[PDB]
């Protein structure tokens, strides 16, 4: 299927308690596979999944000096758009980035990305295009103004088109048994009487990988959108997740209710009830 | 400034069975900004040494972590996670409940 | 290997 890979850069301000920290993780699709914390005894690029431990020392080394050098430009960058929105010394802020490609079956590019947020908010992306840039505010136009003239977004274009997508298919090879592999929901219903006339049906899926799945319920083969209690998919801790979906129904209307499942590492889609 | 609070989910990395040695989990999810404060609780006291992932986030900016720490679950023994944030007032806790 | 940004927002 389709696969990207995803760098994700947090720094955060915290006046009186030293200089900000910077944290920068690395993903392939849902699994993340390198780490790096400037508050660390050592601060290191360190490998976060088995597969990318065979890199060399090169490897190792350059991105570790990439993000030492991050940890410094983030601060200048805190420092500028504390000024950019007139604000206190006093306050804490965060700056965050994330950016990466995505290829398909064959490897070939499909889009890349690059987008930033100030105190949670979006600041400023790369358009799709790797051409042109979409600022949220007066203040992002004066970062886009400053990058539009050291012509950053053609460095953005070079980097997604080329490195990027080259260590993408790298890593998708390296670790095809894990990231190539869609393992799929383990399920069943439950159900727990509420009251003599309720009763919930909890639909689940388990185990699953990757974390995209639908899971719906029908009453009479009509949708409960609004009906259904569905909670966030959630990270098992072996690498898969899990998600389940609940409806309040009518005792003895269990059999109208129908629970459907579609992930990738399925053979077909599940149809399931509740089996007293 | 505008902040978001946590969600919060307690669960187990395999399905409970009483007397057998699994993983509870406290996953804090939606949350901005990114500090936040979080303990796993047996009979109310505090779980020591709990682990965590490393700080990411959504695509819509916010940030998730899961905390986690051995347990073995049994019919008399109460987990919870505990969670405090710049968004609320006093620690929220939520119960581990087996069937969520 | 990540991308590296020196120019400051």
């Amino acid at each position: 299927g389709s696969h990207s890979m995803r760098y994700f850069h947090t720094s955060v301000s915290r006046p009186g308690r030293g200089e900000p920290r910077f944290i920068s993780v690395g993903y392939v699709d849902g699994t993340q596979f390198v780490r790096f914390d400037s508050d660390a005894a050592s601060p290191r690029t360190e490998p976060r999944a088995p597969w990318i431990e065979q890199e060399g020392p090169e490897y190792w080394d350059r991105n570790t000096q990439i993000s030492k050098t991050n940890t410094q430009t983030y601060r200048e960058s805190l420092r500028n758009l504390r000024g950019y929105y007139n604000q206190s010394e006093a306050g804490s802020h965060t700056l965050q980035r994330m950016y990466g490609c995505d290829v398909g079956p064959d490897g070939r590019l499909l889009r890349g990305h690059d987008q930033s947020a100030y105190d949670g908010k979006d600041y400023i992306a790369l358009n799709e295009d790797l051409s042109s840039w979409t600022a949220a505010d007066t203040a992002a136009q004066i970062t886009q103004r400053k990058w539009e003239a050291a012509r950053v977004a053609e460095q953005l274009r070079a980097y997604l088109e080329g490195t990027c997508v080259e260590w993408l298919r790298r890593h998708l090879e390296n670790g095809k048994e894990t990231l190539q592999r869609a393992d799929p929901p383990k399920t069943h219903v439950t159900h727990h009487p509420i009251s003599d006339h309720e009763a919930t049906l909890r639909c689940w899926a388990l185990g699953f990988y990757p974390a995209e799945i639908t899971l719906t319920w029908q009453r009479d083969g009509e949708d409960q959108t609004q009906d259904t209690e569905l909670v966030e998919t959630r990270p098992a801790g072996d690498r898969t997740f899990q998600k389940w979906a609940a409806v309040v129904v009518p005792s003895g209307e269990e059999q109208r209710y129908t629970c459907h499942v579609q992930h990738e590492g399925l053979p077909k889609p599940l149809t399931l009830r509740w089996e007293p | 400034m505008i902040q978001r609070t946590p969600k919060i989910q307690v669960y187990s990395r395999h399905p409970a069975e009483n007397g057998k040695s699994n993983f509870l989990n406290c996953y804090v999810s939606g949350f901005h900004p990114s500090d936040i404060e979080v303990d796993l609780l047996k009979n109310g006291e505090r779980i020591e040494k709990v682990e965590h992932s490393d700080l990411s986030f959504s695509k819509d900016w916010s940030f998730y972590l899961l905390y986690y720490t051995e347990f073995t679950p049994t019919e008399k023994d109460e987990y919870a996670c505990r969670v405090n944030h710049v968004t609320l007032s006093q620690p929220k806790i939520v119960k581990w409940d087996r069937d969520m | 290997f990540e991308d590296l940004r020196v120019l400051s927002f």
